[PDB]
């Protein structure tokens, strides 16, 4: 079926000759469709004015630890935890 | 994962019907066997008699399934002692090496058709003592297992859900319908 | 230097050989539920093989094999022998195919034509299409181009089909291995039980053809046969050759049956065992003919006219065809195994005998090669 | 500051530490190979005052990627058409055995760069059982040099250099050839007030040093005492002369080796041995210490019908120089140019998956330990040769490592005493490779296969391209 | 290099030799009962060899205290076998039947892999 040849977001797939596909003849291979690498890429960056800002995952105690980011460089800056991007202009 | 049908889509689907073989049998002989096969399954499905194994601290939650809150007996499940009259074995607990020959024998003495349920992590894959020097790493090493109920211990409802899975597994046996093709 | 079919490291041999190891063999045992299958599958599971076990009937029969292997190393695949689409699914990833499909009698849906020759060909033909490297088939040892009957007017059909099935297998899969066993035994069998059953007797007796004195047999323990199948599977040198699977010793059928009934404590002195000559009593042949007709699923006590003809024919081990000793198997003698096979069939087993109250039975006397010349004139 | 290639791969508590040694460089620095679930994550320096000093050169630190690329997994054999196909072991060893019987004694072997002492000894014994004696190495060397163990070692121990007072570097850029030694020289330069001089192309050592010039006749000038720096060496309380192993391989090397080895005896002071040869391969010292001849031309000159390339992935040998009737059998870990010529490739294990003895430049024998199982159907290097004798018919005296080690114990007793040194007493235009940082990273098969070292080469080149662009 | 110690069961090698033989007696007497009361393939002659085979394992043992311990453990099994506390599986455990032979020759091990 389709799922056998589908390649997961981690980049793994059994070769069409690999015997290990035998395990899927009577079952399915759920490949998640909501790839995190693309959903985070979709969200646009946040323009700021201050020189340093903080992201906490967005919901305080339900988010990730509060980390501060420095925006001096031109390129928009990624948060280590949540992956959100920040930029000063 | 196959998700459930939407209401509007499901609003058209025909009623499922009881038998999992449908009423689409071509011949009379096949159809009679199909219906007759349901009669067997209805019988075995109704009255599933565990063996009262109760090895370890899953065993306590195997009592509360018989307690008034959940009442295994409502489903025709009746505990029994002798493996001859017992139909199902619920291996609930940590099957150590010293026990292992005893479970094998007790399972063998059970007459066919016999189904095994594995309760909790201990009996599933060795659980919390997986690496111990005197633990059989899962009862499936010793006897075939038909349903795996995860948990530690599984909740009473969790085991109940397991038992109903065994009823459905029993409900769809093709003991007769496959004799015809054989 | 045989080319390595695939260099993907995940599909290479790994480990110490225990259950968690891997042989690099992806087998497919057609007919794993049968008597031989239980022993082939378990021996594969020890090595670390990954096996697909197609099963035609309900899962209940085959579910017991899941214990043989390790996690993810045993997979079941429902299939219908007539439908090739079903079979391709189970042979499209395999390196080895083993064909233990056959029956001792005919059915309403499967005559010997459909199973032994047409069925086995279909499994072999599909295997070649998929690209299976190895193939293994079973056949009788006395297989002949046109076997003559000995006591039953239609008792040779089973062998005729087996011979024809053997050729079509070699036709479809020219480098197929063929192992030709003879009177396999050792538990859940139809040799040591077919002689210990109630039906076979007549109230205490044993109708044997010529009293069994003109029949010579070389029974082989089933485990040795299973070891042969696997050893042939691990080796490519064994491809495209015929192997005869026979025991180490030859016995007259009269000599064997006497020895069983001594092991079973069913001696003539007390129990009342005695040997007819099957030709004298026609009642016995009626029992088989009645027995075959009445029972829908499987004959009771393994008794039916086809099985009778197997008993009458003496094993004919050809000279010059390789034996399991060529495959490295060390054959177990009957004296080693049979005394433990028949412990649960012993008579007066409720006794709780004191030590020595039952004397150890005398062993059977094999038949020397020269004596077989005289015995057969 | 943290390792970029290793980023996020694992955590400390998970790791199972495996003390080993490095082989990409001759210094033999001690190592702790971090392993987790049958894979080398990183390589860390193990403290060892006498050799390592807790530092570690990059080529040792970032070779762990090379062990996961271009690796040989299955035996391979040249088909009649000309391509290689993978085959089973029983088939391969039998295929090679046919060549050996048909070769009829015209056999030769060539040890490589990453070769092992134990594997090298097996290769020697196997060829002696066949009667052949053409057992060489890849690096060339002064003829007759193997007679005295002091002729090819750092007689002044690695630790001993840091006390040095006047050092003469002849055709040696230790900053790249063996950085851990240079780290000791700079330590002397900072603290012990070291005076340094060079003979060869201008280079930078990370510290001030005089360049006497690249002329060949200089070395005889310094020896003759006429040269100005010659006064410095004869006055210092711990003079030392370091000569690159590359120069000795050169044709002139024998004369150069004689003068300085003659000059050192004048400079020789109580408990100090000025003469010092700087090696660049972990295999070389062990090979010469066992009885190998030197130079890959010792094997070409025999015109052998069968040749064993044991980890010999240098480009020194080429399929043209071989007789047109030849059978090249390459026993190694990484498929490279060495394998590209081979007629029958037998996979070996890399140093992280084989317990083997290596002899560092100063003479210390040290033992690796197997942190990782070898991949695919790879086996240890000596196991193959031990097995290959069976299919040829002359079983070797030993069937276990301890049995093999005792054979070394009989050839050279000191080789057993691991982590120790035996003093060897007396010893009886220059141009250099490896003068640029760009040339430092790509010197070995393991390094040459490293994805990380590809980035470093591009990074160094990238900066140079941009720098000239701005100007 | 000698030290003073507390004896286990015996004081002299001769007494230790005497105790060990008794353990051989009791086992050799017991084999006929074990065959009857256990559903196992092995016969008396085969078992009586296994008794001989294993008493030979500890061929080079010299220390009396070690010999005492072997006889303490050796006796314990016999009581657990004179009784049928040991099950059918345990008795056959003395043969290692399930484990198939592992070849010893170098060439076979190399081809088979580690
Ligand atoms: C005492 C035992 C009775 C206990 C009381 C409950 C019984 C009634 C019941 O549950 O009705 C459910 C049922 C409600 O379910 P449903 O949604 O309509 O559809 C039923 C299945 O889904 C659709 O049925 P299905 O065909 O998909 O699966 C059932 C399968 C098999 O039926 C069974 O499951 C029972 C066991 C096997 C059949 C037993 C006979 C064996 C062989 C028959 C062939 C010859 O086929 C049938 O036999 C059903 C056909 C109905 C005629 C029976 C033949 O009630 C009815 O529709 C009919 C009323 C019950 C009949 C009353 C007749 C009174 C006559 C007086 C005498
Ligand atoms: C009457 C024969 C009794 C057979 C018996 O007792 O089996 C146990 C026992 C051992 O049988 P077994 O060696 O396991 O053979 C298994 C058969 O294949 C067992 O037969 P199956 O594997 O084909 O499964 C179906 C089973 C049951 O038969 C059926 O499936 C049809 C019965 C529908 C109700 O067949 C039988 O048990 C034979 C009974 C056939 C009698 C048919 C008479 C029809 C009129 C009565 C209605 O039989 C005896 O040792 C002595 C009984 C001989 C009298
Ligand atoms: C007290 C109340 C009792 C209620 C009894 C309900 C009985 C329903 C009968 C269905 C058969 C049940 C027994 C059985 O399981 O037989 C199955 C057998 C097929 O088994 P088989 O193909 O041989 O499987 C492979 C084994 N190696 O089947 C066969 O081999 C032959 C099947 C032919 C069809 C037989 C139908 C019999 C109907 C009996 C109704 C009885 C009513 C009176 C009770
Ligand atoms: N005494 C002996 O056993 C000897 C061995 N042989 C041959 O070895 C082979 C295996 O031996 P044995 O185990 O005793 O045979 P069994 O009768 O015990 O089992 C045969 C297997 O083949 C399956 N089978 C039979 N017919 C079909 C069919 N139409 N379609 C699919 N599967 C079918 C059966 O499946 P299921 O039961 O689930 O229906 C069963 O699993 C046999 O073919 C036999 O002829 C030859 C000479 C002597
Ligand atoms: S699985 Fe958990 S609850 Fe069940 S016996 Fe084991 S430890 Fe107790
Ligand atoms: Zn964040």
């Amino acid at each position: 079926r389709g799922d056998i040849e589908k390649v997961t977001h981690t980049g793994q797939v059994f070769d069409k000759e690999d015997y290990r596909n035998a395990r899927f003849v009577n079952a399915k291979r759920y490949v998640n469709e909501n790839w995190g690498i693309k959903l985070i890429e979709e969200v646009p960056p946040k323009e700021c004015t201050e020189r340093v800002v903080f992201c906490d995952g967005g919901d305080g105690p339900l988010g990730h630890p509060k980390v501060y980011i420095n925006l001096d460089k031109p390129g928009n800056h990624i948060c280590g935890y949540c992956g959100l991007r920040f930029v000063k202009k | 994962q196959q998700t459930l049908p939407v209401a509007e889509v499901a609003q058209n689907l025909p009623k499922k019907g009881y038998s999992p073989f449908g009423t689409k049998q071509s011949s009379v002989a096949e159809w009679s066997l199909a219906r007759l096969d349901d009669l067997l399954n209805w019988g075995r499905k109704g009255s599933i008699w565990p063996l009262t194994f109760g090895l370890a601290c899953c065993a306590v939650e195997m009592m509360h399934i018989a307690a008034p809150r959940y009442d295994m007996d409502r489903y025709g499940v009746v505990f029994r002692a002798s493996p001859r009259q017992a139909d199902v074995i619920i291996v609930a607990g940590t099957l150590t090496n010293k026990m292992a020959p005893a479970l094998r024998k007790v399972y063998d003495q059970m007459p066919e058709p016999r189904w095994v349920i594995s309760m909790g992590s201990c009996a599933n894959g060795g659980g919390y003592y997986h690496y111990s020097y005197s633990v059989v790493r899962g009862c499936d090493r010793i006897i075939p297992v038909d349903i795996y109920v995860p948990g530690c211990p599984p909740t009473a409802e969790a085991l109940m859900y397991g038992v109903l899975q065994l009823q459905k597994k029993v409900k769809r046996m093709k003991t007769l319908q496959m004799w015809y093709r054989k | 230097p045989r080319p390595l079919k695939t260099t993907n490291p995940a599909a290479m041999k790994r480990g110490t050989g225990g259950r968690s190891s891997f042989n690099g063999i992806v087998a497919t045992v057609f007919g794993a539920t049968g008597f031989v299958g239980r022993y082939v599958c378990n021996k594969l599971g020890k090595s670390g093989t990954q096996m697909i076990l197609p099963y035609r009937g309900d899962d209940s029969d085959v579910i017991r094999l899941k214990v043989t292997g390790d996690l993810g190393q045993v997979l079941f695949h429902f299939y219908n022998l007539e439908d090739p689409a079903s079979i391709r699914d189970a042979v499209k990833h395999s390196n080895v195919v083993i064909n233990l499909v056959g029956r001792d009698f005919e059915t309403k849906n499967f005559k010997f034509k459909d199973v032994h020759v047409n069925g086995a060909e279909r499994i072999a033909r599909i295997a070649r299409e998929a690209g299976v490297e190895r193939f293994i088939h079973l056949s009788s040892l006395n297989v002949e181009a046109n076997p003559k009957d000995l006591y039953v007017k239609g008792g040779s059909e089973w062998l005729k089909s087996k011979y024809e099935g053997e050729l079509r297998v070699r036709d479809a899969f020219p480098n197929a291995t063929i192992i030709r066993p003879a009177d396999i035994y050792g538990s859940e069998d139809r040799f040591l039980r077919y002689y210990a059953h109630i039906w076979r007797r007549q109230f205490r007796s044993m109708p044997l053809w010529h009293k069994g004195e003109k029949t010579v047999k070389q029974p082989v323990y089933v485990s040795d046969v299973a070891q042969a199948i696997i050893n042939a599977a691990k080796d490519p040198d064994s491809a495209g050759r015929i192997y005869q699977a026979v025991g180490p010793k030859r016995y007259q059928l009269s000599e064997l049956v006497d020895w069983f009934h001594r092991l079973m404590r069913k001696d003539q002195k007390r129990w009342g065992y005695m040997r007819y000559d099957m030709r004298w009593d026609p009642t016995f042949l009626l029992k088989a003919k009645l027995n075959s007709f009445i029972c829908p699923g499987t004959p009771i006590g393994g008794l039916h006219p086809a099985r009778i003809e197997r008993e009458a024919v003496t094993d004919k081990v050809l000279t010059g065809v390789p034996t399991l000793e060529d495959l490295g198997v060390t054959l177990t003698t009957m004296e080693q195994q049979v005394p433990w096979e028949l412990r649960p069939y012993r008579a007066a087993l409720y006794y709780d005998a004191e030590l020595g109250e039952f004397e150890t039975p005398s062993p059977p006397k094999c038949i020397e090669a020269r004596d077989e010349l005289r015995l057969f004139a | 500051l943290t390792n970029k290639p290793y980023s996020f791969v694992a955590r400390p508590w998970e790791i199972r530490k495996v003390s080993s040694i490095d082989v990409l460089d001759a210094v033999g620095s001690n190592i702790v190979v971090s392993t987790r679930t049958n894979e080398v994550l990183r390589i860390l320096p193990r403290e060892n005052e006498d050799v390592n000093e807790e530092w570690l050169a990059d080529k040792s630190r970032f070779a762990c990627d090379g062990l996961k690329r271009q690796r040989l997994v299955a035996p391979m054999v040249r088909m009649p058409n000309g391509e290689l196909q993978a085959v089973e072991w029983e088939g391969a060893l039998i295929a090679v055995a046919k060549a050996i019987k048909a070769a009829g004694g015209q056999i030769a072997g060539i040890s490589g760069q990453l070769a092992d002492l134990e594997a090298q000894v097996a290769l020697k014994d196997l060829l002696n059982r066949l009667g052949s004696e053409v057992v060489a190495t890849e690096q060339g060397f002064i003829a007759g040099g193997t007679d005295n163990r002091a002729n090819y070692l750092l007689n002044s121990t690695i630790a001993g250099l840091e006390e040095a007072d006047a050092v003469l570097l002849v055709g040696t850029n230790p900053r790249y050839e063996a950085p851990l030694v240079n780290t000791r020289l700079r330590k002397a330069y900072v603290h012990n007030e070291l005076q340094i001089a060079s003979i060869g192309p201008k280079i930078d050592l990370s510290y001030d040093h005089e360049n006497l010039g690249a002329d060949a006749a200089l070395v005889k000038d310094v020896c003759s005492g006429a040269h100005a720096f010659s006064k410095v060496l004869e006055g210092a309380k711990k003079p030392a002369i370091i000569i690159g192993a590359d120069l000795l391989e050169r044709a002139d090397g024998a004369a150069i080796h004689a003068t300085v080895a003659e000059y050192c005896k004048k400079l020789k002071k109580p408990n100090w041995n000025p003469f010092n040869v700087l090696q660049t391969n972990a295999a070389q010292v062990g090979a010469l210490d066992v009885g190998y001849k030197a130079g890959a031309q010792t094997a070409v000159k025999a015109q052998p019908k069968v040749l064993f390339l044991l980890n010999a992935d240098a480009g020194k040998v080429t399929r043209e120089q071989l007789p047109k009737d030849c059978f090249v059998v390459y026993i190694g870990s990484h498929g490279d140019n060495g394998a590209s010529i081979a007629d029958a490739v037998l996979p070996g294990a890399a140093y992280t998956e084989k317990q083997g003895i290596y002899v560092n430049t100063e003479g210390r024998p040290q033992q690796t330990l197997p942190g990782v199982s070898p991949p695919g159907m790879a086996r240890e290097d000596w196991k193959i040769l031990r097995a290959l004798s069976e299919v040829v018919g002359k079983p070797l005296p030993y069937d276990n490592l301890d049995e093999l080690r005792n054979r070394l114990e009989d050839v050279a007793p000191h080789l057993t005493r691991l982590g120790q040194l035996e003093p060897a007493g007396d010893a009886g235009a220059i141009d250099i490779k490896l003068k640029e940082l760009r040339d430092y990273f790509m010197t070995d098969a393991i390094s040459r296969a490293s994805p990380t070292m590809a980035k470093c080469i591009s990074a160094v080149n990238k900066q140079q391209r941009e720098n000239e662009a701005k100007q | 290099a000698v030290q003073q110690v507390r004896p286990i069961l015996s004081v002299d090698r001769e007494e230790a030799r005497k105790r060990a033989l008794n353990l051989y007696k009791a086992w050799y007497r017991q084999i006929p009962y074990i065959v009857m009361d256990y559903d196992i393939p092995m016969t008396v002659e085969q078992c009586r060899d296994k008794l001989r085979e294993e008493f030979v394992k500890h061929r080079n043992v010299t220390d009396i205290r070690v010999i005492d311990m072997l006889v303490i453990k050796g006796q314990m099994e016999l009581k657990e076998s004179v009784e049928i506390w040991k099950q059918k599986g345990h008795i056959m455990r003395y043969w290692k039947e399930s484990q198939d032979p592992k070849p010893t020759d170098f060439l076979s091990k190399f081809i088979q892999g580690v």
